[PDB]
């Protein structure tokens, strides 16, 4: 009787680990997808699509060159200073 | 495939169905732990009850009665000693699995956090190219050609 | 009954022996500190 | 009036009961202050509108 | 209020718990800053359009 009851005792305690195991892998099964370029590939592929689309705008609308960035930045300083040069002198 | 963003919803939905499955499963583990705990308590009380008469048996010089009584006690003790040890090990399993569960919850919520923040850039990207798609037409002799062809007309 | 009570324990985590120590510790000063004012205010 | 005449143990039990009310008092009081900002700002939102 | 009156071991356990919240705090705080650049630039993208 004790052996049967003791044998039955381990049944429920041990059966739980089986239920934990199936969830453990399954929960980590699709969870592992979204990282390490499996469904993170879905996180990255559309990032590449984002890279794909933004590059299209860059080609169709050429970026301001470091020259014109220098030209525009240069004229701003005189534009503010020259305008402020009049202000620091007009109403000094 | 479906819109994998929809999968990202249903796939996380599968976790929602399975997160509770782990939740219920863990509770079942705890239920057995406490139930086994009581059996140990009951046995020692009977052993104590035998002790409570061994607390009065050898008194007045009835040693042979005590010997028989204590001999019976060892059976309960042997049951007591074996049962008690099994309880301690189960604690490590329930403690660690809760840590396994607790760690997962933040990962799932943190994983779900990036879903909305990251999905926005996809919506921005489609508009970014599409808004610039026909916008790029009207300049640089595409639909500026419509601006120029009729100028030529 | 063991099945249902365990459900409450998981869904509402029990106060840890730490927070039992934290709460119990602050009570003694809280009573003593309040009674410290009383044993001094209206000694 | 409890610890007066040297009935300290009575006061200890009484003050122990008080902390429950205090803990209720301390928690309840703080919630009131924050709600003031919501009602004040929304009235400003209303008044501006 | 823990290490006050010489209860250092209580403070050690308390601060040990704090680091978990801090580690959550430190990681969470940094993610906020980067998102500002995205919202700021896209508004500039929108405003320019």
């Amino acid at each position: 009787e004790r052996k049967y009851l003791e044998l039955k005792s381990q049944k429920n305690l041990y059966l739980a680990r089986l239920k934990s195991a199936i969830a453990a892998q399954k929960i980590e099964e699709i969870a592992g997808n979204l990282d390490n370029a499996s469904a993170s590939s879905l996180f990255e592929r559309i990032e590449t699509k984002i890279l794909e689309l933004e590059a299209e705008r860059e080609l169709l609308n050429p970026p301001p060159s470091p020259l014109d960035k220098k030209f525009e930045q240069w004229e701003e300083q005189q534009a503010v200073e020259a305008t402020l040069a009049a202000m620091k002198a007009r109403r000094s | 495939q479906e819109a994998p963003e929809d999968l990202l919803e249903r796939l996380l939905g599968e976790m929602e169905l399975e997160l509770i499955e782990l939740r219920r499963a863990l509770a079942q583990t705890i239920a057995t732990f406490k139930s086994t705990e009581r059996q140990r308590d009951a046995q020692q009380l009977i052993a104590q009850r035998w002790y409570e008469k061994a607390q009065a048996a050898l008194d007045r010089g009835n040693e042979q009665l005590a010997r028989e009584a204590l001999g019976q006690r060892q059976s309960y003790q042997s049951h007591t000693e074996a049962l008690g040890k099994s309880l301690g090990e189960q604690r490590a399993l329930v403690e660690q699995v809760r840590g396994q569960l607790q760690k997962l919850e933040r990962k799932y919520l943190e994983l779900k956090s990036q879903k909305n923040l990251y999905l926005a850039r996809l919506k921005s990207a489609i508009a970014a190219q599409k808004i610039e798609e026909i916008a790029g037409n009207l300049d640089n002799a595409s639909a500026s050609s419509l601006f120029e062809r009729i100028e030529t007309k």
